[PDB]
């Protein structure tokens, strides 16, 4: 979904 | 707190404040997705319309692109991230030209030409086209040019039949397993059933069985509105030269209607002539590589089409035609076929190899030249070679694999 | 620091952990603490606590000094990385299974032999291994039994493991005859058409360590199938055994037969392959040693309990490719169709099945249906199934009402 994937990208990301 | 979008637009962007459409666009197509896919249309659109109110054409800012993005914002995520089932696509289309090439030196076989269409056929075409169940697509070869399913059909016509109908009703009529003896051998199982949809005798009472009640017109509109949701709305045509021909010639097809008629095989009703004819048309529907290989991985992707997310097929009709095709599917080389590659694959006479990877794609395949089996020599080579490669055969595992690539891993 | 983070998985600190909330915590991811992956923390754990004031409660320097051998295994379980996540739910399920399966009462335990005839009609037990070692058994899952056929598919991995492919199969063939397992005859190129049919089995055993005598050849086999059931029960009945040669003419038909056509190597001792051949039917499994064998064909050739390799890759896949099509007899086509998995049924009620990249499991139930497999065993295959995305054309993503026990 939106939200697994804000998760574990801003986490890797940010 | 960053949104999703904000994230695409910084890894696209690589610090700077604007983005230009042709990279957004160039990034887009190295994951396997085109930027025609359905899914795509709405960021496609706010791209077009959106470029036009600018001062160049080119740059989006970071509103203009979160907005253009918005509504496709975790497939295009998925994309880029590297999410789909297969993440190196690049590399994997590189393996897949590799096994093309190879394929390409194998010149045997023979071209049918048991009617006159299809004994024009360059000897020498030869394409293969790829479409991930996430809708990653890739072509080499004569990936454009129209051919007839002939046989190809047979899965797809069955898949429609058990869709409607269900199981148990059409297993009245038709077996579920291989012969075991030689499909060219007219005769059936032990409840009086063909034995299953694959042979000739099987495929010609499931046509039977489709649109029942209704003309031959109708019910072969139905199966064309079926073929394009299956291929996403890409070509399904129809060759009425093929047809003619197939009807000319069809002797060897009619004694078997008259067979099946006299054994009680068809439903209480049914006018064998018409069914036949049925039967001839829908052999002589036309694809493409390109479009067939969506039709594949709709069946790769539990009967939702991969490039618009419609659901197409039930999981039942989905799951039979797999285990049908695994069995039955090339002929009398089903049973090596099944031991030796270990994918549902469907062969027919114009030269098409219609291939399922369950969970990772479909694929057809087409070279007219047949051997003596009636398969494509090019594509049984092509076959054989992905196989040995990667980890796709049914009963390779997926953690132990020896010198076998896993493409759904990244390296 | 891995071993520290277990620590206090489990310490909630707490200074110290007690051994029996580790072992409780441990048992419930489906480990079993006899684990031979596990044997250095058991042997570390016995022998430290035995250092202690009070036997029971470790520190931190004390417990990861115990975990540490094995604690990249023992993170995957705690952390719930293996196949089956939530295996007490999954458990549940199959017990459920279970006791359905338990109320069919219908067949015929098989009465050729005296040895088979004896077996209560109201034995019923199912065990599961998975390919990281979780384990459940429920009923009679203890109780020795003969394989009878069921060790079809373990000799033919044997043999081609250790001759390859193309050479097994210059002697058997890769398909189903598709007319009845009853024979006899042979495929277009007079070979019997599968290792699965008895006139193939029977080719396939004298394919196994030629030139050696049966003794050796017998010890050999026994030796392969103890690994593959990771040490776990192998034995053996004489009783079986001389009660199946006696009334084995049947058997002794087909061999005259393969030996006129000339279906065996150069120098095979016909009758002696027959003796190999009622020895390898005799040799006893219970549910839950067949388990582990079964679940080194799910897991690639590799033993999920101990980790060695026991068969080549193209061992596994293939046999894994003819319990498909030909492992249930005459309702092996019906089975690939309905259920979807790799199976081999035996005349004493067992089915091996292979759920690949999962687990493997063996059901057993002596009475028997029309076509010689178990009445239960067929129950609670199709449910097994009818609950679970494991057919093999089943979808992994879309898969309507079924539950995947691959996700949490
Ligand atoms: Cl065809
Ligand atoms: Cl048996």
């Amino acid at each position: 979904a939106k939200g697994a994937l804000q998760e574990l990208g801003a986490g890797l990301t940010a | 707190l960053p949104s999703l979008e904000d994230l695409l637009f910084y890894t696209i962007a690589e610090g700077q404040e604007k983005i230009p459409v042709h990279k957004f666009i160039t990034a887009l197509k190295s994951t396997g997705l085109r930027t025609s896919d359905p899914r795509l249309k709405e960021c496609m659109d706010m791209l077009r319309l959106t470029l036009q109110t600018t001062s160049d054409g080119v740059m989006l800012d970071k509103d203009l692109f979160k907005k253009c993005v918005q509504s496709n914002i975790v497939l295009l995520t998925q994309a880029f991230r590297r999410k789909f089932v297969i993440p190196d696509f690049m590399s994997f289309t590189s393996h897949i030209d590799e096994l093309y090439e190879s394929a390409k030196k194998q010149s045997g076989g023979k071209v049918a030409d048991y009617i006159p269409q299809l004994a024009k056929f360059s000897p020498d075409l030869w394409g293969v086209s790829v479409c991930t169940v996430d809708g990653q697509r890739h072509s080499i070869g004569d990936t454009k040019v129209p051919f007839c399913l002939q046989s190809c059909v047979k899965p797809l016509k069955y898949a429609i039949a058990v869709n409607d109908l269900g199981t148990e009703y059409v297993h009245r009529y038709v077996g579920k397993e291989p012969s075991g003896l030689r499909f060219n051998k007219l005769f059936l199982n032990e409840d009086d059933k063909p034995h299953n949809p694959m042979v000739n005798a099987g495929a010609i009472v499931v046509t039977s069985l489709i649109k029942q009640g209704v003309n031959n017109a109708e019910k072969f509109d139905y199966v064309m509105q079926f073929l394009n949701k299956m291929a996403g709305n890409e070509y399904v045509g129809f060759s009425n030269a093929t047809f003619q021909s197939e009807r000319e010639s069809g002797k060897r097809n009619f004694a078997i209607g008259y067979y099946l008629k006299e054994k009680k095989c068809f439903p209480e009703g049914t006018d064998m002539v018409g069914i036949l004819d049925f039967y001839f048309q829908l052999c002589s529907i036309e694809v493409t590589c390109e479009s067939a290989s969506v039709m594949a991985a709709t069946l790769a992707n539990g009967g939702f089409c991969p490039i618009t997310g419609e659901r197409v097929l039930s999981p039942e009709a989905v799951r039979n035609t797999l285990s049908l095709m695994h069995s039955c599917g090339m002929y009398d080389f089903s049973g090596q076929f099944a031991f030796h590659v270990g994918l549902p694959a469907k062969s027919g006479v114009a030269g098409g190899i219609l291939l399922v990877v369950p969970n990772v794609m479909g694929m057809m395949c087409w070279s007219p030249p047949l051997d003596k089996m009636g398969n494509s020599v090019k594509g049984i080579h092509f076959c054989h070679d992905l196989v040995s490669l990667c980890n796709f055969h049914n009963y390779d595992n997926l953690r132990h694999f020896a010198k076998k690539l896993d493409p759904r891993r990244e390296g």
